[PDB]
């Protein structure tokens, strides 16, 4: 499920 | 399934790394190896950001994510 790809985009949000 | 893996590692990442651009660095390693699709380049990098024992957790952290086979080969890579 492509894990690494996950934790990108869960910092890109915990940016805003 | 292991989204939770993800955010607790970052979570930890963010804990002790205060500092943007230590997350910065961090960001284009990750970028990097999606791209490149390279693990080899990861280690590397990763070290860089890595090299401390409060930024340590962040090498076994990101790790969980590495696919079965890269993670043969990038714990072949690790000091493991």
């Amino acid at each position: 499920g492509s894990l690494l790809k996950e934790v990108l985009e869960d910092y890109l949000r915990l940016k805003k | 399934m292991d989204r939770k893996v993800a955010r607790e590692f970052r979570h930890k990442v963010d804990f002790l790394i205060e500092n943007d651009a230590e997350k910065d660095y961090l960001y284009d390693v990750l970028r990097m190896y999606h791209q490149t699709m390279d693990v080899a380049v990861l280690v590397g990098d990763l070290k860089l950001v890595i090299n401390e024992p409060s930024r340590l957790p962040l090498f076994d952290a990101i790790r969980p994510l590495i696919p079965l086979k890269h993670q043969v080969e990038y714990d072949q890579l690790t000091p493991r």
